[PDB]
């Protein structure tokens, strides 16, 4: 449902349909982690939910270049899933 | 522009049609 | 009397211009709604994609196309056989991106000749005739129905229905032809026969009939004239016709009862629209029609040719280009 | 949804409503013509097309 | 896109409700032979 | 719903025919150069 | 009324017969008996909508 | 991108040939209508 | 006439529910190993699920 353990306990023929597939998970809490040597960011997802094209409109007697709002004309299938890294430490900073 | 000769020429056999059907010389 | 039976007896009555009985009351509604969807998607519809690769293709008046070119595109590769009316989509305009109208178009029209061929029945009853008449129009539907839904069916995707438009059917022929060998199954020959013997029969019957006229006009009015509404007139003046046509040909070979003769005239193309229909459902399950290619062989083992390797090469022609973005894999299953 | 698998397609109150009013609708006109059916054994008849008036 | 859904919904089983009841309407005595 | 009594018959003599024609033929030869341009 | 109540008699053992037996056998009463298969398992039932609004 | 002749083209051959033919049946009817003594000549 | 053979027709279809459930089994594809026979022990009657 929203955290991964939730969604562990569904079966596939209980989620086909619904759009829940399409979903990014939900964590919970307040901590902190510190990777330590050849440690690996595994199943990173990303879910955009909002989109805009740069245009020339005209708000009054002047043209401008704004974001304007757009529609998705395709389904829900446009959530990256999956991706793994490889992080460290360089400096006291770390790179994905 | 050639749209509208189209759409012409469409729209006039359907009334052509309809005139056909509703204003008809009576088979007696 | 209460209000119900005056109702029945109005939707019921012989005195209106249009019968309306109650298979009237599926057949108007939906058959009006396609026809005005129809008209409103093949004059201002935007582009579809057709084959699910995110490739659009213009079939409006508006958007560059001329009567032979335009067409209503079927829906997306991607919905498949999935139900998509309006109230599941996101946006009217998501709808129309991933073609929309022609599932709605489709459903709403097979069900309206389905009621049309009720219609045509009650009204025989009400009027006292033979009821046998939707069974000579359920050809034409069932050759309809075949093509529009039992291919998609068998195939697995609306996207692979007939266009509604004049090139979208040349389109399907061809790539029909090139992958299921249409023309060697039997049945589309016995459809081919079907209709070019109705063709000689019509022409027959018209010119017999015609040629054995009374004269009744003299030469300053049309022949059609001398035909009164109500005439008592059998539709031949026998001696003539069926001597011309005992002399014509074999003489022990003639139609001298008028009932047998319309009954032929009945079943011979109702009869082979029925076998073509039934070759189209057939083959949307992948049952082909005669395969002999490399069949004639010399005593060493060398391959021999014959027409059926030419029409194969043909057929190798078109399946190689034909939807050249869609496909990943050698096999084309 | 689309695919998902409910009755008729119902998933909402409302849904329901509209088809149950609907049915009971036409029901109650036609009612008012053929209410007064009764089972008793004189309303039957020996025939091929119901003939008996109501 | 629920309000749509609905109004076609009214207006489908409405024709079908007609279709249905009209039928059993005693429609084998409706002959020119009574 | 009935044979109405109110309808008459419309005539045009071939002088008529000619002054149209005439007048039709003479407005277009004054109004073509303007609508060219 | 008497011959309402042989009837009713006659129906009232068999249900109690059957409601008696069916307690024993099932280990429940009529009501957590026939209660559960009146919506869905829990195991079959869909995971709900999640489907956005308005893009 | 089209050609312009065709304009003239379709929209005469069209036209002229509907209006013979209303023609035709407008003097039939005309005809008809003298012929049978009435308040329409 | 209608209800004898429906009943007859009712006794076939609960010849057919024996014969899953005590009369050898039938073969199940998937079962937990690989397709094999077996028997179908706890058949399921929630309507809700049949009737959908
Ligand atoms: C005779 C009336 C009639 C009938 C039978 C249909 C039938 C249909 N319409 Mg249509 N429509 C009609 C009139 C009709 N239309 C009119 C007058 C309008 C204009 C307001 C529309 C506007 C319209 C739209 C805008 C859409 C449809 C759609 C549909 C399809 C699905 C409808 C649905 O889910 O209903 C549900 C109905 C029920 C659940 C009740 C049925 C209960 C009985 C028992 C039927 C059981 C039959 C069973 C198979 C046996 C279906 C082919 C949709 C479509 O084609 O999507 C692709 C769609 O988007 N219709
Ligand atoms: C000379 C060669 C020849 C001939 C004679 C035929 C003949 C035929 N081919 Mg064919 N074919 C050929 C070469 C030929 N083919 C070749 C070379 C190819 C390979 C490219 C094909 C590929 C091919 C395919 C793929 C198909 C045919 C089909 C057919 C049949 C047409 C079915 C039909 O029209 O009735 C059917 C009648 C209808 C569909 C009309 C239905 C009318 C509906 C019910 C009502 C419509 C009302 C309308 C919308 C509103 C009216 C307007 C109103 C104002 C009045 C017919 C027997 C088709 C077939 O077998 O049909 C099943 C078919 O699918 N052929
Ligand atoms: C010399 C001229 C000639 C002759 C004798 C035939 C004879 C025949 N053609 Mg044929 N055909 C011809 C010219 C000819 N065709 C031409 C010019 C074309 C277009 C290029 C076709 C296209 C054609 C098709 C597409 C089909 C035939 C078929 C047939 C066979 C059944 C037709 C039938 O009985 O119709 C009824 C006529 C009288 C009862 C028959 C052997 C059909 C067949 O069964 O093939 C085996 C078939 O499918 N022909
Ligand atoms: C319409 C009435 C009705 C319904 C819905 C059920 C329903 C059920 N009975 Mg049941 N039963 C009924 C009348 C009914 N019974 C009557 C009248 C009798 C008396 C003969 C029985 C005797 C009976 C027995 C002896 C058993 C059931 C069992 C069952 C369950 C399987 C199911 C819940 C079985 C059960 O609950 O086992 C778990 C079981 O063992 N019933
Ligand atoms: C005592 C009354 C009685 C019985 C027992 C039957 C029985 C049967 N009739 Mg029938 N019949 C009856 C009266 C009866 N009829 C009457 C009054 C008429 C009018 C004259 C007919 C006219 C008639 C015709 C015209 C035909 C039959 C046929 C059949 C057989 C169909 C078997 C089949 O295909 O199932 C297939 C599947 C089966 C499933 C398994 C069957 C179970 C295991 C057997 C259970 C038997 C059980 C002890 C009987 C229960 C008692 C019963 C009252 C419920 C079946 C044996 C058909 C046939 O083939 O006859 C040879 C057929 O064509 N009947
Ligand atoms: C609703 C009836 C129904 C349905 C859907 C099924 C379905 C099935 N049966 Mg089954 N069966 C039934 C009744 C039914 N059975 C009965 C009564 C018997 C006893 C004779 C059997 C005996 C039987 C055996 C022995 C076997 C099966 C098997 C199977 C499976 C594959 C066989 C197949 O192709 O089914 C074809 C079934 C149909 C096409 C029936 C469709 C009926 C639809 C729903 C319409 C029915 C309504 C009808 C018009 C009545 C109208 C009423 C009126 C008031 C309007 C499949 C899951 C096989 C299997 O897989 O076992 C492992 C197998 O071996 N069945
Ligand atoms: C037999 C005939 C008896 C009926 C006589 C009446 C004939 C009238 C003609 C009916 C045509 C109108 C039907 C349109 C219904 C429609 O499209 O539903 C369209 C709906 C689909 O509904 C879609 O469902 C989707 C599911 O995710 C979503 O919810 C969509 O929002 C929803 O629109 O389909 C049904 O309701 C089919 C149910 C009927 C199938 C079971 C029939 C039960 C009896 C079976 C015996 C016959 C087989
Ligand atoms: C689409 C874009 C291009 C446009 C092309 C044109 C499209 C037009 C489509 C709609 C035109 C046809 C519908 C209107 C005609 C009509 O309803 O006649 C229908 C007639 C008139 O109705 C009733 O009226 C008549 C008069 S009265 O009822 O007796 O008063 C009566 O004679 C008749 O019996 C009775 O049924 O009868 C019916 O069947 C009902
Ligand atoms: C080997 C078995 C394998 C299956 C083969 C199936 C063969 C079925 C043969 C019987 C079917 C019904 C025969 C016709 C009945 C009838 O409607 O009469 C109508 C008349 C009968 O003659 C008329 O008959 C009248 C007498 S009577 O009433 O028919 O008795 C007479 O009065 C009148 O003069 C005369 O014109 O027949 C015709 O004129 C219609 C021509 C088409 C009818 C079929 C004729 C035989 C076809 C042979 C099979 C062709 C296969 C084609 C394959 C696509
Ligand atoms: C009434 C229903 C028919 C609609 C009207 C048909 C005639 C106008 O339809 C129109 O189609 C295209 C719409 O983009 C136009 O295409 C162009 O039109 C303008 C011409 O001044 C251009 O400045 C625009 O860039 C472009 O829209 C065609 O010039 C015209 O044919
Ligand atoms: C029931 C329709 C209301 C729409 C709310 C949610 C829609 C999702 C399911 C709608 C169609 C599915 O069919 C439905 O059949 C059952 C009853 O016949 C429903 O069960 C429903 O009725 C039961 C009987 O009172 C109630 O106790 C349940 O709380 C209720 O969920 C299931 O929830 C669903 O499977
Ligand atoms: O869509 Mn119409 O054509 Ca039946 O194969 Mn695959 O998909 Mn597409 O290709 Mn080939
Ligand atoms: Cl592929
Ligand atoms: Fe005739």
């Amino acid at each position: 449902a929203i955290t991964k353990s939730e969604l562990n306990q569904l079966s596939y023929l209980q989620v086909k349909g619904t759009g829940l597939a399409n979903r990014c998970s939900e964590v919970i809490g307040e901590d902190t982690i510190t990777p330590k040597s050849g440690a690996r960011l595994v199943d990173m997802c990303i879910e955009p939910k909002a989109w805009a094209v740069e245009e020339e409109i005209g708000k009054a007697g002047k043209t401008e270049k704004k974001f304007v709002n757009s529609k998705v004309m395709t389904r829900q299938t446009y959530t990256l899933e999956g991706i793994e890294g490889s992080l460290k430490t360089d400096g006291g900073k770390i790179v994905f | 522009m050639e749209a509208l000769v189209y759409t012409f020429l469409l729209i006039g056999t359907l009334m052509v049609i309809f005139f056909a059907v509703f204003f008809r010389d009576t088979p007696r | 009397v209460s209000l119900w039976e005056r109702f029945c007896a109005w939707i019921t009555s012989t005195e209106n211009r249009l019968y309306i009985g109650w298979f009237g009351c599926l057949m108007f509604p939906t058959l009006l709604t396609a026809t005005s969807c129809f008209i409103i998607a093949f004059i201002a519809a935007p582009p579809v994609d057709i084959d699910g690769i995110r490739e659009p293709v213009a079939g409006s008046l508006l958007y560059g196309n001329n009567i032979i070119s335009g067409a209503v595109i079927p829906s997306s590769n991607a919905i498949g056989m999935h139900f998509y009316p309006i109230w599941e989509a996101a946006s009217v305009d998501e709808w129309l991106y991933n073609g929309g109208p022609y599932q709605l178009i489709v459903l709403h029209f097979l069900l309206g000749v389905a009621s049309y061929m009720g219609r045509e029945w009650e009204l025989s009853y009400r009027l006292g005739m033979r009821p046998w008449i939707f069974v000579a129009f359920s050809a034409p539907v069932a050759a309809a129905s075949a093509v529009f839904l039992v291919y998609p069916i068998g195939q697995g995707s609306f996207s692979d229905g007939m266009p509604l438009g004049i090139s979208g059917t040349f389109n399907f022929m061809l790539v029909f032809q090139a992958e299921h060998n249409i023309l060697m199954h039997p049945f589309h020959m016995a459809g081919v026969a079907g209709v070019f013997g109705g063709s000689l029969f019509s022409a027959m019957h018209g010119s017999l009939v015609t040629s054995s006229l009374i004269r009744e006009t003299t030469e300053n009015e049309s022949t059609n004239y001398g035909y009164k509404f109500g005439q008592e007139e059998e539709t031949y003046n026998i001696v003539a016709a069926h001597g011309y046509f005992g002399r014509l040909i074999f003489q022990y070979a003639s139609f001298n009862n008028s009932r047998a003769l319309h009954f032929f005239l009945a079943l011979w193309p109702v009869l082979g629209i029925w076998l073509t229909a039934m070759g189209i459902s057939t083959m949307a399950f992948n049952l082909n029609g005669f395969n002999f290619n490399q069949s004639v062989v010399d005593s060493q083992g060398r391959v021999i040719n014959t027409w059926a390797d030419i029409i194969n090469r043909a057929d190798l022609g078109m399946e190689v280009m034909h939807e050249r973005n869609a496909h990943n894999f050698p096999l084309d299953l | 949804t689309e695919g998902t698998n409910e009755w008729f397609g119902v998933d909402d109150i409302r849904v329901l409503a509209v088809l149950f009013i609907g049915h009971y609708f036409i029901l109650s006109l036609w009612l008012g013509q053929y209410g007064n059916a009764t089972e008793d054994d004189d309303a039957d008849f020996f025939g091929e097309i119901d003939y008996t008036g109501s | 896109m629920l309000t749509l859904k609905i109004l076609v919904y009214t207006t489908v089983i409405f024709f079908v409700s007609l279709f249905i009841f009209g039928f059993l309407s005693s429609d084998p005595s409706r002959n020119p032979n009574r | 719903t009935g044979p109405n009594p109110n309808k008459q018959a419309v005539e045009l003599n071939r002088t008529s025919l000619y002054w149209g024609l005439l007048l039709i033929f003479v407005l277009a030869v004054l109004f073509s150069s303007y609508f060219f341009n | 009324k008497q011959l309402q109540e042989i009837k009713h008699c006659r129906l009232a053992m068999l249900g109690a017969f059957g409601l008696f037996f069916q307690a024993l056998n099932s280990g429940e009463d009529i009501v957590s008996q026939l209660s559960p298969a009146f919506a869905a398992p829990e195991y079959a039932a869909k995971a709900g909508y999640f489907l956005p609004q308005g893009i | 991108e089209v050609q312009f002749g065709a304009y003239l083209a379709v929209l005469l051959g069209t036209f002229l040939p509907v209006l013979f033919l209303i023609n035709l049946y407008i003097q039939t009817e005309s005809r008809k209508a003298g012929r049978d003594g009435g308040i329409d000549s | 006439i209608l209800g004898i053979h429906l009943c007859l027709l009712g006794l076939g279809a609960l010849l057919l529910v024996a014969k899953a459930m005590y009369l050898g089994g039938v073969y199940d594809t998937w079962a937990p190993g690989g397709g094999d026979v077996r028997y179908i022990t706890t058949p399921t009657l929630n309507p809700i699920v049949i009737f959908g």
